[PDB]
């Protein structure tokens, strides 16, 4: 039933390395060490047996030859390019074609990773807790804006608000039938996800019926909403996901930030 | 293969009769292990509802999982290596919390079935057959048993009567339930409950879910809440041959108080509960769990203090040592409501010779 | 940090209670058979009180006389008391411009509207109070805060949802809501003028409101200069909040012990099973702070008096407080229920989770279920009542009489159903 599975695909954000078709955004030294060899080395940690890895239409074998030579891997990894992939559609489209090759719970994690925590206990919290969804968030640097904003629970931990100010209106807007439960929130504005995704098995009846989800992030997660109408079919526990707070840097790459890796390698 | 020795806290000078130890946090083991297992035994390590009785239902439900998991190999027949994996489960489950009476009766039953079904018979044809005669077994001496139960404590208990109770019982639970529902009688309870867990609580709350008239109390004030109190029901883990209670934490002082002011002890107990070892004092094989437990500054089980206590191993001499399961002397309680209706303690093992 | 003055918002919320205050004040009425004022008396004591002020204006001749026979008028008490007569019915900051107007206000002053019993010392709130006065120049006025019943869903008068700091505990947003009892609104707009000043914020709706305040010498000043501002926290503090003057902080106090306003009557009723019940530590009617009160605690919550008059076999339940000079008939069900001193009771009579006050008679074969009763006011024989019925001031209902639920019945002999005098609208009676 347990199995993970590796997203992989290719950067826009970056200025300069990633425009050649030779380099993919996989397979990239940062502190003189590739990108996905830390993937890797979590998964080897988590114990895993089945990881299948997902590719776009770019690249097809250039992952498969960076997978066998000089990588410790030790693991069957199934590699598969579909061709649906437009990149205007990013994973979505991705996770409703692949969903026959998942038997039970899955986990989805990015190739685009750095990582200096426990592997372990996320995936005990995960099978202890009995929800859905599970996501974890990371401090910004310390030493010498505007952005997002998290809501968190604190007392069994869950996640309710995720949404950006890229197209937020000019006030700050909530609904009372998703405050009045749930009475106790805290904001976050320092703390990022750095896309870390744990799921259950009841998610692949309604990916083949209802197309909703979009960049894996904006209606991937907040479908959960039990208020007001409540007028989606249910699979049978409530919809609800979770979040863990920690210390540790571990955090994405994308933007200017990936320089800022490198200085947080060298010390 | 596991985790074994270098245990937290002293090793004590008084009370060294059982492990103090274990894995809660999952390091190194062996890949072949059922998953319905790691469950149960991270479950058990820090339960706060079972008590004796539902861990064994569980424990055959893993089982009946197991087996319908079960695909025999081609090479190695059915009674090969099933036994050796079931000895591994035990093991594990030993290291995380040592096992009730009810557990061990089980397991006999289960290794009496694998020697009576001989390697000769289709693998799919004999599984369905073996699932549904262990279902069978646990509705009996369960389920059936505890309805019958139920109606042998219906009579006992007079009309408009006060009851004190103990623990987190699945037997008494349903007692007062159908008591507050089927029966309406005016059922004034009363629940008390220890530091380790709060296993009262829980049963206070069910209790209070049905909307029943519930005080609820402390072994620190009793002579006060006595002082009312009729019919005291107690939570039964095992009976010995002797007849003795061997139970949880507060009860032989309830069991001793009630012997004191007049009203006396009942116990309800299964026929799968009553085992043939045999002792007298609470020292014998206790139940004994780790300090980090009672680390906590009252409330509740979660409250994170910077509070006074703190330091066990290089503290000189601070043994904070805690008990979970207790011996209740042999003459205070009266009754007994089995499978086999009733009888009193002192009578005992006429069912283990019954079979 | 010595020398502490106190004013007191009396003729606050008066109707508010409705039937009720009509003939005597608001915070005259008793809350454990003792006048609520009492209660509040005993905490400025507590905290450490030297002078007192009370804004009195409607029926304020009986609450001067009440003072008259207090227990603070005699030489030996720590505070005086020093009544504020003003026009009939204002607003709060009409009451603050005339008190700036007088003059008295000296250093750091207490401000409390509405009565309110807490066991929470208030010296650890002083200090704190004082320690972030420390930190900055320009600060204000502090506020009290107390965690609610886990889910405030059965708590619809007080809809305030706070959005607090994490580090310095200061106040952003206040907010009213109807939703639970009426599902209309749903929208709640906060200002986004101190998103990365704050950083860390907090929104929480799972707090129960005090209106208790320690304030500067500033807030005076600021009501005189600002007389837009009519109320002291929906307007107020959300004014001083949005930019009013720039670098004005203003407290939130978080307590994990009780501290709950009375403002509503089904709060009112919660605040006094929490009494009856060993909620409030230290204040437990056995203890006795209006020393002509003799109360003595007995097993599973029972509370008597001294001179208490029982017949034999009579059943009393949980949660439960009888009053002086109190006689009671036989085949009586007290459960949940206070009943005041001086009243005597007749035979067969069922009382659940109910309330009478003082010197009250009640005829013989009455049920009473979760009702209030004022006092000097007679209930006859053939009683049935429902939840929520409050009865007013010496209200005489007549034998045989079945009042369905939510029936309130006037104090006064003006637009509601059921008067003072006898048969009270079963039948065309009443002034």
């Amino acid at each position: 039933s347990i199995q993970a599975f590796v997203f992989c695909g290719k950067g826009s954000n970056l200025a300069p390395m990633q425009h050649s078709t030779r380099l993919p955004k996989a397979l990239l030294p940062i502190g003189n060490r590739p990108m996905i060899e830390y993937v890797l080395d979590w998964c080897d940690q988590a114990d895993f047996k089945e990881i299948s890895v997902v590719a776009p239409v770019d690249e097809i074998e250039l992952i498969e030859s960076g997978l066998t030579s000089f990588l410790n891997s030790n693991h069957s990894h199934h590699l598969q390019d579909p061709k649906k992939i437009n990149f205007i559609s990013t994973g979505e489209s991705l996770q409703k074609e692949l969903l026959p090759r998942i038997n039970g719970d899955f986990v989805i994690l990015p190739c685009d990773f750095v990582t200096d925590i426990p592997p372990q206990v996320l995936v005990d919290q995960f099978r202890n807790r009995d929800d859905n969804n599970l996501a974890m968030t990371i401090y910004y640097k310390n030493s010498l804006k505007q952005q997002q904003f998290f809501t968190v629970y604190s007392e069994i931990l869950l996640d309710v608000y995720s949404q950006r100010d890229v197209t937020k209106t000019k006030y700050l807007q909530i609904r009372s039938h998703l405050l009045w439960n749930y009475p106790n929130l805290t904001v976050s504005t320092k703390l990022l996800n750095s896309f870390i995704y744990f799921c259950s098995f009841e998610l692949c009846q309604l990916l083949k019926l209802g197309p909703q989800s979009m960049s894996r992030q904006a209606s991937f997660k907040d479908p959960f909403t039990g208020n007001q109408q409540q007028q989606n079919p249910p699979t049978t526990i409530f919809i609800l996901p979770n979040e863990t707070l920690f210390i540790r840097a571990n955090n994405l790459n994308a933007y200017m930030d990936a320089n800022r890796f490198v200085l947080k390698i060298k010390s | 293969p596991g985790i074994s020795s270098v245990i937290p806290t002293v090793l004590e000078q008084s009370f060294d009769n059982s492990s103090l130890i274990s894995v809660k946090e999952l390091l190194l083991n062996k890949d072949l292990i059922h998953p319905s297992i790691l469950l149960l035994t991270s479950h058990l390590a820090h339960y706060k509802i079972v008590g004796s009785i539902p861990r064994c239902i569980a424990m055959l439900e893993v089982f009946q999982i197991v087996i319908k998991d079960y695909q025999t190999p081609k090479g190695t027949t059915l009674s090969r290596n099933l036994t050796s994996y079931l000895s591994h489960q035990i093991d594990l489950l030993k290291k995380a919390r040592p096992l009730s009476v009810t557990m061990g009766n089980a397991i006999r039953w289960l290794k009496q079935e694998i020697s009576l079904i001989d390697p000769s018979t289709p693998d799919k044809a004999a599984k369905k057959d073996l699932c549904e005669k262990i279902g069978q077994f646990a509705k009996e001496k369960i389920e059936l048993a505890d309805q019958l139960i139920i109606d042998n404590a219906s009579t006992q208990i007079e009309e408009s009567t006060t009851i004190v109770t103990y623990g987190s019982s699945k037997v008494l639970t349903e007692l007062l339930l159908h008591n507050a529902i089927s029966l309406k009688k005016n059922i004034k309870v009363i629940v008390v409950d220890s530091r380790p867990l709060f296993e009262g609580r829980k049963m206070a709350e069910t209790l209070r879910n049905a909307g029943v008239n519930v005080m609820y109390a402390l072994i620190t004030s009793l002579d006060t809440i006595f002082n009312d109190v009729d019919y005291v029901f107690l939570g039964a883990h095992s009976i010995l041959s002797n007849g003795f209670l061997y139970s949880r934490a507060g009860t032989a002082m309830l069991a001793m108080s009630a012997k004191r002011r007049n009203i006396p002890v009942l116990v309800c107990c299964e026929s799968l509960k009553f085992s043939q070892r045999v002792q007298l004092d609470s020292v014998t094989f206790n139940e004994l769990a780790d300090p980090n437990d009672l680390v906590n500054i009252d409330y509740e089980n979660p409250v994170e203090r910077r509070g006074n206590k703190g330091a066990l191993l290089n503290q000189f001499i601070k043994e904070r040592k805690f008990e979970k399961k207790k011996l209740a002397m042999e003459n205070k309680p009266k009754g007994n409501k089995i499978g086999g209706k009733k009888g009193s303690e002192g009578e005992s093992k006429d069912a283990s010779n019954e079979e | 940090e010595d020398r502490l003055q106190a004013v007191v918002l009396t003729d606050s919320y008066e109707t508010r209670f409705m039937p009720l205050t009509a003939v005597k004040p608001r915070c005259l009425l008793p809350l454990a058979n003792v006048p609520l004022i009492e209660y509040t008396l005993e905490f400025l004591a507590k905290a450490g009180v030297h002078e007192v002020f009370l804004i009195c204006s409607s029926h304020a001749n009986q609450i001067n006389d009440y003072i008259e026979n207090s227990k603070w008028n005699l030489p030996w008490s720590p505070f005086k008391i020093t009544t504020i007569m003003s026009p009939e019915a204002r607003c709060t900051g009409d009451v603050m411009r005339d008190l700036d107007n007088r003059g008295i206000i000296t250093g750091d002053f207490i401000l409390v509207s509405g009565d309110v019993l807490t066991n929470i010392d208030f010296s650890k709130m002083l200090e704190f109070h004082k320690k972030m006065h420390l930190q900055d120049k320009d600060h204000i006025s502090t506020m009290c805060l107390s965690k609610a019943s886990t889910y405030p869903k059965t708590r619809t008068i007080e809809p305030a949802a706070f959005v607090l700091d994490k580090s310095t505990s200061r106040c952003i947003y206040y907010q009213d809501l109807p939703l639970p009892s009426s599902r209309e609104k749903t929208s709640i707009q906060i200002d986004p003028e101190l998103l990365d000043n704050v950083d860390e914020f907090v929104i929480r709706n799972d707090l129960i409101d005090c209106r208790i305040d320690i304030c500067t010498s500033h807030v005076p000043l600021i009501f005189q200069e600002n007389f837009d501002y009519q109320s002291l926290r929906t307007d107020f503090v959300k004014g001083v909040i949005s930019s009013d003057i720039l670098g004005k902080h203003i407290y939130a106090y978080l307590t994990d012990e009780y501290a709950v306003r009375v403002e509503s009557w089904q709060t009112y009723d919660t605040i006094s099973q929490d009494f009856l019940g060993r909620w409030c530590y230290p204040l437990v009617l056995d203890s006795n702070i209006q020393d002509d009160q003799t109360y003595s605690y007995e097993s599973r919550h029972i509370y008597k008096e001294k001179d208490v008059v029982l017949a034999q076999s009579c059943k009393i339940g949980k949660c439960t407080a009888i009053g002086s000079g109190t006689k009671i008939g036989e085949g009586t069900k007290i459960e949940n229920s206070v009943i005041g001193r001086n009243c005597q009771i007749g035979e067969n009579i069922r009382i659940k989770n109910s309330f009478i006050w003082d010197d009250c008679i009640i005829g013989n074969n009455s049920i009473i279920d979760h009702s209030l009763i004022a006092s000097n006011a007679t209930l006859g024989s053939n009683v049935r009542l429902n939840d929520g019925c409050i009865i007013g001031f010496n209200v005489k209902i007549d034998d045989n009489m079945d009042l369905d639920r939510n029936t309130k019945i006037s104090a006064s002999p003006q637009d509601l159903d059921d008067q003072t005098l006898a048969v009270s609208i079963v039948g065309d009676k009443g002034v």
